[PDB]
């Protein structure tokens, strides 16, 4: 649940999972479907590409850290606005009535 | 004085002419004043004119054997217009089939094909038959050749062209490289690798080494005897992602469909 929200990428190969956690690839599968039945993470998996793709995350208490990271993210989503704005300003100029 | 230019061509101290056609060059001037560049043309005019001539042509080809091209190119130029004008009665020369020979193969050996065509459509009527293709068949047929695409029969035809000489060699031995830039691009395209020997074949070299040196300035790496052709594709794309004109070029999505609100609203 971690890994997912801190991360802006949102599949991860088992690969990563398996190292982190220390568990076989039989055991992955488990954990991650464990994570679906509680509702602590919702998802679908492909075992053939290799992934879980998680799609929902939990909200759960944001600490001094992870603000931080939320903030950056924000920030992009803004500037990007921001410069998409003058095109669509620049043009169909003769028409703003 | 004039007439220097004109024996110092028979000694074959092609350099000597160079050195020497400067004074000749002023001396050009009033040998143009006597005649008035064919708006009329007379028999007074027509001994005249074989003196304006005689000087051009035998500077023409000094420059191209001392791999002067540009003194060359400026030296057609003047010459044309005086064959071009009025019903033959000297109108022509011996130096002069050999002459446009020279001039097709600068243009194909620099790759201005655009020039090539031009050039050989007002050409056509001066060398008909006339003064037939006669020398004339050696930047034709290699025309036709690559026209087809038949690189081979274009080879050949360089291949054997050494065993005449004119003074052919200063355009053969450029005409030699730009078939192998030429192949160099097709290649690309077919394949992203050939082997090392498959390369020396195609790209018309005669040593191994020569062929792998190529390689490396052109940007191919040679990594386990196989050639990557996508290397250098790849940077010249990332190039033009470099430069910014850009936007517009492509166009956006969000571009298009403000394009059609504005055109009926006005």
């Amino acid at each position: 649940i971690e890994t997912v929200f801190v991360k802006n990428i949102r599949m991860l190969s088992f690969e990563d999972i398996s190292k982190a956690t220390h568990l076989p690839k039989d055991n992955v599968e488990h954990l991650v479907m464990r994570a679906i039945s509680l509702g602590l993470l919702k998802g679908s998996i492909d075992q053939v590409n290799e992934l879980v793709t998680i799609s929902w995350v939990q909200p759960r208490i944001i600490s001094g850290d992870q603000i931080t990271k939320m903030k950056d993210r924000l920030v992009e989503w803004n500037d990007q606005v921001e410069k998409l704005g003058k095109k669509m300003e620049a043009r169909g100029q003769s028409i703003w009535v | 004085l004039t007439k220097s230019l004109s024996i110092a061509f028979e000694n074959g101290d092609y350099a000597a002419c160079e050195k020497l056609l400067p004074p000749i060059k002023i001396e050009l001037i009033k040998n143009n004043l006597l005649i008035p560049d064919l708006s009329i043309q007379n028999d007074i005019y027509l001994n005249d004119l074989m003196i304006t001539k005689r000087i051009l042509e035998v500077g023409a080809l000094a420059s191209i054997q001392t791999f002067n091209f540009d003194s060359f190119e400026n030296y057609f130029n003047q010459l044309k217009p005086y064959y071009f004008s009025n019903n033959h009665k000297l109108s022509e020369s011996d130096k002069k089939s050999k002459l446009i020979s020279l001039y097709l193969l600068n243009l194909l050996s620099q790759n201005n094909t655009t020039k090539f065509h031009s050039e050989l459509q007002y050409l056509d009527k001066h060398i008909k038959n006339l003064e037939d293709d006669s020398l004339l068949s050696y930047p034709i047929k290699l025309d036709r050749w690559l026209m087809e695409g038949s690189y081979q029969k274009a080879w050949d035809l360089l291949q054997s062209g050494s065993q005449n000489i004119s003074e052919f060699d200063s355009f053969t031995d450029i005409l030699k490289s730009a078939i192998r830039d030429e192949i160099a691009k097709n290649t690309e395209l077919s394949y992203d690798f050939l082997p090392l020997s498959n390369i020396k074949a195609l790209l018309f070299f005669n040593n191994e080494k020569e062929t792998e040196k190529f390689a490396l300035e052109r940007n191919w790496p040679i990594v386990n005897s196989k050639v990557y052709f996508n290397n250098q594709s790849k940077e010249k794309a990332d190039y033009e992602d470099e430069m910014m004109h850009e936007e517009d070029q492509k166009t956006n999505i969000i571009e298009k469909a403000m394009d059609y609100a504005i055109s009926i609203e006005n």
